[PDB]
């Protein structure tokens, strides 16, 4: 995107918090200075594909999360005669 | 206007004098004394965040 | 005057019935735009091109410059939004096995390739080879910048290897928790019964399906490079931010009540006293010009989020797990849908399940044995026109009627249409010997 | 945590709080107090510095009421998502995934906010996973026996039929395993022992 004049470029990678551009992703972490990585998109698995092999749960875990949707909004109002006209 | 002067290779015509972009902007102007290509740039812009 | 198609009448009867005896698997295209150019101007160059003169009247002109860059700074952020909550759906990025035996299905063309230094799928090639002082530094000159996207096109192809990797491994298990290392062959199997279809045709036709799944997927290369008008749903994204921005700029010379476009030869050709009257024409037509810019950028940004929206939810619901959904994971019984990156979108390759090769046979409600009617448990009775036999309803597999897939209800006096067959007991020959 | 909701009330306060302050802007004219222009200016010359003012101010008010229209229209759709999860989670369990909640989803809990709603989601998440082998079907007495609801478990000695998404081992019945077709179509197909109860 530009120069970024400020911030030191460290090898690893870490989670977005401040986007910058083309992956660059900015964080003030450890004297503590505000260092540029590349966006990590997360961790390495890998599934072991296997002619005979299945992976069947054994324990469960009930998790509740949590979304958040606007609905409604501030029934705006305006005066054409005050606003336009004051006094 | 402003601009950095610098040279081209754009093969002119005679009677051209001027030059144009694809969007009307004058991209390259002929010398009047000393007949030379040269190319207009726009001045170095850009913004700036913090 | 057009035609809305052939006559296809069927010939309802009351005791007909068509089962179908072969299946055609078939890999359908679906492009959604999931992005656009993030553009962002800049107020002063604009409006008052290298003009001093004119960038203090538009100082004194209003704020309205910084309501136009708020605004398009926040579709720049819905874009980078867009982009993370439709590749971006597993925290795992899976990689693919070293081994590629998957039952008999060849994925080579929707893989990533580590060949080309790319790595991209051979069909993500064709995608990103098809769709399109140069054009892109002149708007550059007046303002007219395009911000980077923040996931590069390498991300974006991670990201849908990472979604291949667990749609072929782990199959549906990977968007809903930990991923479950499962075969193919029996990952299909599951993704039967969610149609009807039992999985005793899977196991059984398994050469047969895997040689129809690899025709089909090279099927897909052919038609996006014969047909030119392919792409043609993400080139309008981006032909219309192409002719947004080439009307914005050709705005520039135009008299807005003006004696001429240039700012400079208006202060020299005119006086400070009568430059101001034919000045504030110019700036006043120039930021009505860049406002509707932003107004029908914000428009076409809610076009763009509802396919966005929508491609979060297709992934989703067909990539990430079987949808019962009809005509949403493509046109037919949906059974899997493997995401591939795309110029400012995704392609989605719906894996749909149609039948083929109907035959027509007769059919009866309930069948009576001893006065109790048995009806099916989870079939449809047929008959050749001799014997009775109860089928799925999906694909014509025939099975003698025993009291292990009828169930009874009732007597033989209210069911309209009640035949007499014999059923066979499971009990009766073990009883016997 | 509630972003959202606090995003499409700060989009109403800047709304208001900019078209407070064009109030205050000359668009192009002597002032911008309209009290004090007719007393600085005669009629003539009020009704033509008068109406720069005017014309400005109706373009800002259209401006603001088309930003709330397409504010409108997102809130609207965000509304139409609303009810549609409200329908389906709330007053069902809805089989979409990712739809309701992150997870195979089991229940949901409407709750009222501030110019919106607040879903709890009760999604079902496995964990603790184990790896088995398994096998597409399995071959006795020369028919091959396919699972009826479940698959095909081993634990390296045994074989067994659990469920898809919770390990419980079950003996191999004939009540849970239907034939169909002979052991020289499927590939991949073990030998093993179908007791009948």
């Amino acid at each position: 995107a530009g120069c970024l004049i400020g911030a030191e470029y460290v090898n690893n990678s870490y989670e977005c918090d401040i986007p910058i551009g083309a992956g660059i992703c900015a964080s003030y972490q450890t004297s503590q200075s505000i260092i540029a990585y590349t966006m990590s998109l997360g961790a390495e698995n890998s599934v072991a594909y296997s002619n005979n092999s299945i992976a069947i749960p054994t324990n469960f875990t009930i998790s509740v999360t949590t979304e958040i949707l606007p609905v409604s909004m501030t029934k705006t109002s305006v005066d054409c005669t005050m606003y336009i006209c004051g006094d | 206007g402003t601009g950095v002067l610098t040279e081209s290779n754009k093969k002119f015509l005679p009677f051209q004098q001027f030059g144009r972009d694809i969007a009307d902007t004058t991209d390259a102007v002929r010398d009047p004394q000393t007949l030379e290509i040269l190319d207009i740039t726009p001045c170095s812009f850009g913004g700036v965040s913090v | 005057t057009m035609s809305l198609g052939a006559e296809n009448s069927v010939a309802y009867s009351n005791n007909s019935i068509a089962i179908p005896t072969n299946f055609t698997i078939s890999v359908t295209t679906e492009i959604l735009p999931v992005s656009m150019t993030k553009t962002s101007v800049d107020c002063t160059m604009y409006i008052c091109g290298d003009s001093t003169e004119c960038s203090n009247l538009l100082l004194q002109y209003g704020s309205f410059c910084t309501q136009l860059k708020r605004a398009l700074t926040g579709i720049a952020v819905e874009q980078d939004k867009n982009t993370q909550e439709v590749f971006a759906q597993v925290k795992q990025i899976y990689k693919t096995p070293p081994i590629k035996y998957f039952g008999g299905f060849n994925f080579s063309q929707i893989l990533p390739d580590p060949s080309k230094p790319s790595k991209r799928s051979p069909i993500e090639d064709l995608l990103f080879n098809k769709v399109t002082r140069d054009l892109i530094c002149a708007q550059k000159f007046k303002g007219l910048t395009v911000l980077p996207p923040l996931l590069t096109d390498e991300m974006i192809a991670q990201y849908t290897s990472a979604l291949l990797a667990g749609t072929i491994t782990s199959g549906w298990t990977f968007g809903a928790g930990p991923a479950l290392q499962i075969p193919f062959p029996m990952q299909m199997a599951y993704r039967f019964n969610g149609i009807g279809v039992t999985q005793n045709v899977l196991y059984e036709n398994q050469k047969l399906i895997a040689n129809q799944f690899n025709s089909a997927i090279g099927k897909i290369q052919d038609s996006l490079s014969s047909t030119p008008s392919a792409l043609g749903k993400l080139q309008d994204v981006v032909n219309h931010n192409a002719q947004a921005l080439n009307t914005l700029v050709k705005q520039l010379s135009s008299k807005f009540g003006a004696i001429s476009s240039v700012l400079n030869d208006i202060f020299s050709r005119l006086d400070p006293p009568e430059a101001e009257v034919q000045i504030d024409r110019l700036i006043t037509g120039r930021l009505q010009s860049l406002q509707t810019y932003v107004t029908q950028q914000l428009i076409r940004a809610a076009e763009i989020r509802a396919s966005a929206n929508l491609a979060a939810t297709k992934m989703s619901e067909c990539v990430l797990g079987q949808s019962k959904r009809v005509d949403f994971c493509g046109k037919g019984y949906h059974l899997m849908s493997f995401p591939q990156s795309a110029p400012h979108g995704v392609v989605f390759l719906h894996v749909t399940y149609v039948p083929a090769q109907e035959k027509n046979f007769t059919t009866a409600p309930a069948i009576c044995h001893d006065g109790k009617a048995h009806f099916p448990r989870e079939g449809v009775f047929v008959s050749n026109g001799t014997h009775w036999f109860v089928t799925q309803r999906n694909f014509y597999e025939p099975q003698i009627i025993t009291t292990d897939n009828t169930f009874v209800s009732g007597n033989c006096d209210v069911v309209i249409g009640i035949v007499n067959n014999t059923v066979y007991d499971p009990l009766q020959p073990e009883l016997d010997s």
